[PDB]
């Protein structure tokens, strides 16, 4: 992972890319069908655990101090680039295998992670990685209404309240991740104080109009909450919910020769 | 025709590299596959915007804009 | 649509007994091949039912050892092969039907030719 | 290094080994522009070894 | 104008600034600017979203006011409704209005405008106090509604600007000036600085605790701003003299609106109770600030004016803290009851009384601990210790955030402050009341491993944290004294038993719990040696002690850093029979010490010194007495040591330096070692007398007898050799030690390019720029002396350095040997080889720049070439190259006399210990240089024209001159009007790398230009051109069918470039397109020839004499 984060970041002799390696890990964590064959003549969960420990040690190790010379001036911009690289890799790799493997870390990992976020509540990488964390947590559905579970719920609800109250002070590439949180939360936790999330949800859709994936995931969260929570509390701000959805609605070789089509052998906003 | 020597030396392969030429062809082919893989994603991005009126910059706006510049938009 | 109108014309185009009928049929089949070989996400699904009707269409209509039918049938088969090569399992409802056709296709006059 | 090579060669394939003779000639001869005296020591030592080996059987 | 896009906003901001500039003139002055200004007021200042809109509206209205003042006279603003004062009044009113948006927008707008607003004097003279009081009340309201509100940041920035300008400019404020009266200070008079200063002081004691804290901090920093008294506590005493008791309610309006409302809240309102609590905390923090600033004594509030609200709060803690977490006994009133912020307020009260106790104990010495007796019980010692052991015992303390994470440090501070106080003993009793320090050790034996209880781990962590806090307080035996000795085996026995019986499973939670237990044991002294014994556990699962080390290697390294050499010495004595685990723990020591460099590595240096003395106590290794693995391990250990310590001590004779250095030599003397491993050990030689080099030779002799190709490529011995030689190369590149340079040159300079000399010369290229100039001079002198095949040494070595040596060391080294070369400049093979080297070094010498003897040297080389066995030709070439060099400067005219991740990676690497002819080349350069300095010329090209145009001249000379003119065609382009004449006849009947190579090269060079000249001026030129056409069309074929085609287009180009002097034989062409007329394809090439003929516009066929002119084309249809 140190070699992974060492490679610089692309901005809009051959230079190898960082982004490729995920495919490796894509098989690396999904190699049951190979180790069983090699065992002919569990362990992927062990690799999962080792990777989680490594990302923990990196998160605690890395320093993200910055200056105002508002003005985002990192003191270690190379460390910032390594951080964002590791964040993108971790949240593009994580939602593949079982978060059942992640179950031991659901409390301590989230706790130290919230601490790190509170250290500098302006680094969007924290936001993306915690969003994928909670996404996996609701994928395995750790939420039921145990002292560890209740402590988890308390941390989640207070963190959601504070992000929802301090999100109005944030800008693009950061507030986008904040609304990514505010949609990525499970229905169970936000069953208290749904009101605070309503303007956040409205802004999330009106900004996902400008960037489709945010609108898509906000939509998904919206039907999730509609399914799980009783309408009687969501009713009053339905007249608020609909107008922010007005967007997306008001706009408007290869011949008869037989090559066995090796081309076919190889393999938005309207959606 | 000043590149005649240049084209002579660039196409100077009287030593045998026909297998190497085939390998270079194939390898460059896969790199072109990678380039076009990037290309379909690049073209998926919205095409660049164009403007139909000139633009100057002062501190008190002028009304010296032609009829063309207003009817083209 | 173009696929549908071409299917209807070919279902007609074999009404007369002449090699010219087979020529026009195979030409229309070649155009259909080069057309529906590159759908986006949708025209393939229309082509599924079109292939159903036209498949069973020739299965029960052509049914003759005349070569004018033979070249059209072989081009149809080649197109179906290159289609199913990259088409997905969505064709599975037709497949067993096609199976019930294909052997019946082969064991019939196709066996004689 | 070729010293032990021809030492084991003569007793492993049992030939007059003019190739071994040429090997030792190359071993000794490349001393004209160098003053590496310990190399000369081991060179004359392998010379004695090959002399004894040649005395041994037939040559 | 504020949208998420490049082009739109990018064109919008010039528009908005342009219209802002326009809509303030006397013409665009009133009744249309009103809409623009009011909307710029209501755009971002009031909105729920778009921080971008907020900042944009802020600085655009800033620039609007700036430009309005710039281009409109002050009388015009004053008479018009559009005036700065109206804007200020609007801002004040908006901040006054009870909505978050208005206040935050007004504050941020002021923040933006402040940069230009501070530069105006009349406005601030008339308007500061109003802005001051407005911002005070707005920030108080921001406290009232929610602290998380973004308004608080804008307000604190605004008041930062206010204090910045008040300290920047105070003379006008210092004197009483009749400025506009704000809402504050209801009496109207000549406003002064001290007026509003004391007005703020009297208002201290507000429910907004941090608003009051900022107000009093600003007060304190403005005390020196007063025109009279400076800012000691003495002036505060002067204020206190008359107001000895009034401060009880004046400066502290709280405690229950004075005393009573605090008593009122007890029987009867929960929100009112929280208001009482926060106002009381404001008073308490004001007390804490006063007593921590040392601006007032504790007895001043403890015998002059006595706030009974303090004892009321103490009784309330006896009534509400840790026992009333749901109701304050008022019986008049979780989220439905909102116990969340109730517990938050309770925790805030707890922390506030924590700073109060700490400041009382610290800022007031034990002489004021009698005032600590005012509680008469200090019941807190019974409950706050629970705070230390269970946060859930202060109420709930749920949330687990930076407030409770910050609690432990102030808790330790209070523990120390009470430790210097007597009451600690009672607290110590309370401590022993709260825990026995051993009632938990049996309860942690419940097999907490995977599936098990979790509350057990919970209070294990709780007691671990409490004991860590106590250790930070400098107290460990107040709860657990010595059992039998200083060694507290109560923890170490549990450690060993648990770590052994965990598998005789695992968990990260129990792992960190065991780590906490390890550090708790480390708090107990003397356990180090017992732990050392435990690590030496031969109990096999692999051994168990090494397993325990593997589980917690980092913790053991941290513990053993404190121990200097005691355990180090014990391991050294126990190293005689233990090798693996001792090496592992030594490596852990080294890695942790090397990692520790933020403060210092001097701990690592001392550890290296101690192991240096201990070195001679493990003699079973590093000789023919230990396994090769042991020798490799000790080599790795000492390499780690060497890279850790500085190479100035124990690099020369320094105490224990020889005892290992000689050992090192003995280690090098061990011939049983692998030569690869020997090179690995050598790799550390950059850290460094005759014995060293002599053993170096005696080793390297047994490696490379005479050749590198005697060992086939891929042979394992061969790969060993290449690895060793690259080790030597890199080590020498790091060291630049001259003797190793000479050794490498002499082992390499045996055959040309057999030891992979590319890296050799390239490493020389780097090391030429490295090292001191004097070091480079000495190195060059050493290699020059060892010079005195034999020439192969200098040929492969010197020019590498010389071409890249520093141009200062060059001067020194050469000036050292000027006459040393002049004299030697004047069987015989030795002489010619030495002169070879001398020319090849003097040319590079001269290449740099220009005493007075040098004039002679020119002739001394010139004759060296002019003499008229191959070594003689090489000598002439070298002499002429040196002459070219010396011509490069003299005879410049004509007449030439014919990161954190990076740190982590480095630490990991450290722990892993793993990091066609050429003799004429200067001729072209000289031609280029002389062209740069400056048809016909006495530049010898007339001489060369005569030398080359004659048919009678040796072919090699013609090839040389042709290659030169090919590489130098550009210079004599405005002389090619003659150069076509020789080359043509040189190309004609031209006969060595291969004829066609130079043929195609020269024809391409000639035909690079066509308009410059054409071969038609003399019959000979065109007849020779036609002859060359015949030769090429006889020679034109290739099986490659590509270079063949390439020649086809070459012909196509050359025929169409002239079309004036060319002839078509039509006979050879006839037989080429006719051929034998077979079934196969052989004559089709001739067909393609006709394409060139019809690439031309020339007539299709001409009977030059007539082949047949009738069936001449019958062959065409026959071939068709």
């Amino acid at each position: 992972l140190i070699r992974i984060c060492s490679k610089p970041v692309v901005l809009p002799w051959k230079v190898p890319t960082y982004k490729d390696y995920v495919d490796l890990f894509r098989h690396l964590l999904s190699s049951d069908q190979m180790m069983d064959s090699i065992l002919a003549d569990s362990l992927n969960h062990l690799l999962y655990d080792e990777f989680v420990k490594s990302v923990l040690k990196i998160v605690e190790k890395l320093d993200l101090t910055l200056e105002i010379q508002a003005n985002l001036h990192p003191a270690k911009p190379k460390d910032f680039s390594a951080f964002i690289n590791l964040v993108e890799f971790c949240r593009e790799i994580l939602p593949e295998k079982q978060a059942e493997f992640f179950e031991p870390w659901v409390y301590s990992f989230s706790y130290e992670l919230i601490l790190q976020s509170t250290r500098l509540p302006l680094i969007s990488g924290f936001y993306k990685l915690l969003s994928i964390t909670v996404r996996n947590a609701k994928k395995i559905k750790y939420f039921e209404g145990d002292p560890e579970k209740y402590s988890c719920f308390a941390l989640f609800v207070k963190f959601g309240k504070e992000v929802a109250v301090k999100m109005k002070q944030y800008k693009d590439e950061l507030l986008a991740s904040c609304l990514t949180f505010l949609l990525s939360l499970p229905h169970n936790i936000i069953e208290l104080d749904v009101r605070a999330y309503v303007p956040a949800l409205q802004m999330a859709f009106k900004l996902g109009l400008s960037y489709t994936p945010l609108a898509e995931v906000g939509l998904n969260a919206l039907e999730e909450w509609s399914i799980y929570i009783d309408r009687h509390v969501m009713q009053p701000y339905y007249k608020d919910i609909l107008p922010c959805l007005d967007g997306y609605l008001k706009t408007s070789f290869n011949k008869v020769v037989l090559k066995h089509l090796k081309k076919t052998k190889n393999l938005s906003l309207e959606e | 025709g000043r590149t005649d020597l240049l084209r002579l030396r660039r196409r100077f392969m009287r030593d045998q590299e026909k297998l190497s030429l085939m390998y270079a062809r194939k390898g460059v082919a896969e790199q072109k596959r990678e380039k076009e893989i990037k290309s379909e994603l690049k073209m998926k991005q919205d095409a660049q915007v164009v403007l139909y009126r000139s633009y100057r910059h002062g501190d008190l706006p002028d009304i010296q804009i032609k009829h063309s510049s207003l009817i083209t938009p | 649509c173009s696929l549908l109108r071409l299917q209807e014309t070919l279902s007609a185009a074999d009404r007369c007994g002449a090699a010219l009928a087979g020529h026009q049929l195979i030409r229309g089949l070649g155009q259909e091949c080069v057309l529906s070989s590159s759908p986006a996400v949708l025209a393939l699904q229309t082509s599924l039912v079109f292939s159903r009707d036209f498949g069973l269409l020739v299965f029960v209509r052509k049914s003759l050892n005349s070569i004018e039918f033979r070249e059209c049938r072989e081009e149809i088969l080649k197109f179906l092969c290159i289609f199913l090569e990259k088409m997905g399992q969505k064709i599975a409802p037709y497949s067993v039907e096609i199976k019930n056709t294909c052997t019946s296709v082969y064991t019939k006059d196709r066996a004689a030719k | 290094n070729p010293a032990e090579n021809f030492r084991v060669l003569v007793k492993q394939k049992k030939a007059s080994f003019e190739e071994a003779s040429n090997q030792l000639i190359n071993h000794i001869e490349q001393f004209l522009d160098t003053n590496e005296t310990p190399y000369f020591m081991k060179s004359i030592d392998c010379i004695r070894a090959f002399r004894e080996e040649a005395i041994k059987f037939s040559e | 104008a504020c949208d998420v896009d490049q082009v739109t906003r990018q064109l919008y901001e010039p528009l908005v600034m342009q219209l802002i500039h326009w809509f303030t003139n006397n013409k665009k002055f009133e009744s249309q600017d009103t809409v623009a200004l009011l909307e710029a007021i209501l755009d971002g200042i009031v909105d729920p979203v778009d921080s971008t809109l907020r900042d944009f509206c802020g600085r655009c209205i800033r620039e609007f006011l700036k430009w309005s003042i710039k281009q409109i006279t002050p009388q015009q603003q004053e008479k018009s409704p559009v005036n700065t004062k109206s804007l200020f009044k609007r801002l004040y009113s908006l901040a006054l209005h009870p909505n978050a948006f208005k206040r935050l927008g007004a504050s941020l707008a002021f923040n933006n405008i402040y940069r230009e607003f501070r530069e105006e004097e009349s406005l601030v003279e008339q308007f500061v106090f109003e802005a001051l009081v407005i911002y005070m009340e707005s920030l108080a309201l921001a406290h009232a509604d929610e602290k998380s509100l973004g308004t608080i940041q804008q307000c604190c920035d605004a008041i930062d600007h206010l204090c910045r300008i008040i300290e920047k400019k105070h003379v006008s404020l210092n004197k009483a000036k009749k400025r506009r009266l704000p809402r504050g200070f209801p009496p109207s008079a000549s406003l002064c600085l001290l007026d509003l200063v004391k007005w703020l002081l009297a208002h201290c004691g507000r429910p907004q605790t941090e608003c009051r804290h900022k107000s009093i901090e600003l007060f304190y920093k403005f005390v020196p701003l007063l025109p009279g008294n400076r800012s000691p506590n003495l002036w505060l005493k002067d204020v206190l003299k008359e107001e000895g008791v009034s401060f009880l309610i004046n400066t502290f309006e709280g405690g229950g609106c004075g005393q009573p409302s605090g008593i009122l809240a007890q029987p009867t309102s929960l929100q009112a109770t929280l208001c009482w609590l926060d106002l009381l905390l404001a008073a308490l923090e004001c007390y804490n600030t006063f007593i921590g600033e040392r601006t007032v004594g504790a007895l001043q509030v403890l015998g002059t004016e006595a706030q009974s609200s303090l004892l009321k709060a103490v009784a309330f803690f006896l009534e509400s803290i840790a026992m009333h977490d749901i109701i304050a006994a008022e019986k008049c009133f979780t989220s439905p009851q909102e116990g969340e912020r109730y517990n938050y307020s309770k925790c805030t009260v707890v922390v506030r009384i924590m700073e109060f106790t700490t400041t009382l104990l610290n800022t007031s010495p034990e002489g004021w601990k009698l005032l600590k007796k005012d509680l008469c019980n200090t019941h807190l010692m019974r409950v706050l210790v629970q705070t230390l052991c269970e946060p859930a015992s202060i109420g709930f303390n749920i949330g687990d955030v930076q407030v409770m994470a910050h609690l432990p440090d102030v808790c330790v501070n209070l523990m120390k402050a009470l430790k210097m106080s007597p009451y600690k003993d009672i607290l110590e009793t309370h401590l022993r009341e709260k825990i026995t320090a051993q009632s938990i050790e049996e309860l942690c034996a419940v097999n907490l491993y995977g599936p098990d209880a979790q509350v057990d781990r919970s209070r294990l962590a709780a007691v671990v944290s409490a004991c860590k806090q106590l250790h930070r307080a400098g107290l460990l035996h107040n709860i657990l004294p010595s059992q039998s000795t200083d060694l507290h085996h109560s923890v170490g026995t549990e450690l060993l038993s648990l770590v052994y019986k965990g598998i005789a499973s695992l968990d990260l939670s129990c792992k960190q719990l065991a780590s906490g237990l390890l550090e708790l044991a480390f708090a107990f002294g003397g356990l180090c040696e017992r732990l050392v014994s435990l690590l030496l556990n031969p109990a096999v699962l692999f051994s168990h002690g090494e397993y325990f080390y593997s589980l917690f290697s980092e913790t053991i390294n941290t513990e053993l850093l404190k121990n200097l050499d005691l355990a180090v010495l014990e391991l050294m004595q126990s190293s005689v029979d233990n090798t693996k685990m001792v090496s592992a723990v030594l490596n852990g020591m080294l890695d942790q010490s090397f990692r520790e460099r933020a403060n210092q590595k001097h701990q690592g240096l001392k550890l290296a010194t101690t192991i240096l003395q201990h070195w001679k106590k493990c003699d079973s290794w590093w000789a023919k007495d230990s396994p090769l693995e042991t020798k490799m391990a000790v080599l790795a250990l000492l390499a780690k040591i060497l890279q850790i310590d500085s190479s100035v001590s124990f690099n020369t004779s320094h105490g224990s330096f020889p005892e290992v250095f000689t050992t090192y030599i003995s280690l090098l003397a061990d011939t049983k070692l692998d030569l690869h491993l020997k090179g690995q050990a050598v790799t550390l030689l950059p850290f460094f007398l005759e014995e060293l080099r002599r053993v170096l030779e005696q080793l390297i002799v047994a490696h490379f007898p005479m050749q590198s190709r005697e060992f086939p490529p891929g042979t394992p011995r061969f790969n060993n050799y290449v690895d060793c030689m690259k080790k030597f190369l890199d080590a020498l590149e790091l060291s630049q030690s001259p003797m190793l340079l000479e050794l490498m040159t002499e082992v390499l300079c045996r055959e040309q390019q057999h030891v992979m000399e590319e890296l050799f010369q390239s490493s020389f290229r780097r090391i030429a720029r490295r090292g001191s100039c004097v070091t480079q001079v000495g190195l060059l002198e050493s290699v020059y002396e060892m010079f005195r095949t034999r020439q192969s040494f200098v040929d492969r070595s010197l020019l590498t350095l010389l071409w890249h040596c520093s141009l200062d060391a060059l001067r020194e080294f050469f000036s050292t040997i000027v006459v040393d070369a002049i004299d030697v400049l004047k069987t015989f093979d030795t002489q010619i080889t030495k002169k070879m080297g001398y020319y090849k070094i003097l040319d590079v010498m001269y290449s740099r720049l220009p005493n007075e003897l040098t004039k002679t040297l020119i002739k001394l080389c010139y004759d060296a070439f002019t003499e008229n066995l191959e070594r003689r030709r090489l000598y002439h070439c070298a002499a002429y190259n040196c002459a070219i060099s010396v011509i490069c400067c003299v005879f410049n005219e004509l007449k030439f006399y014919q990161s954190t991740l990076s740190e982590e990676m480095s630490q990991f690497d450290f722990s892993t210990g793993v990091q066609r002819h050429e003799c004429m080349a200067p001729l072209t350069a000289l031609v280029k240089h002389m062209h740069r300095s400056l048809r016909d010329l006495p530049s010898w090209m007339k001489f060369l024209h005569g030398k080359l145009g004659n048919p009678i001249v040796p072919l090699n000379i013609r090839l040389f001159l042709a290659k030169l003119v090919i590489n130098t065609e550009e210079v004599f382009r405005p002389y090619a009007k003659h150069w076509l004449s020789p080359l043509l006849q040189l190309a004609a009947s031209e006969n060595g790398e291969g004829i066609h190579y130079m043929v195609v090269e020269i024809v391409a060079t000639i035909l690079s230009w066509t308009g410059l000249a054409t071969p038609t001026g003399v019959p000979k030129d065109e007849v020779l051109a036609n002859r060359l056409l015949n030769f090429l069309m006889k020679h034109v074929f290739h099986p490659k069918r590509a270079v063949f085609r390439h020649n086809l287009e070459i012909i196509k180009t050359l025929v169409e470039c002239w079309k004036d002097c060319l002839s078509i034989p039509y006979r050879l062409i006839f037989e080429k397109f006719s051929g034998k007329d077979p079934n196969s394809k052989d004559n089709s090439v001739g067909i393609q020839l006709l394409g060139i003929v019809m690439a031309n516009d020339l007539p299709p066929y001409d009977p030059q004499c007539g082949i047949q002119s009738s069936e001449y084309f019958q062959a065409l249809v026959n071939n068709m």
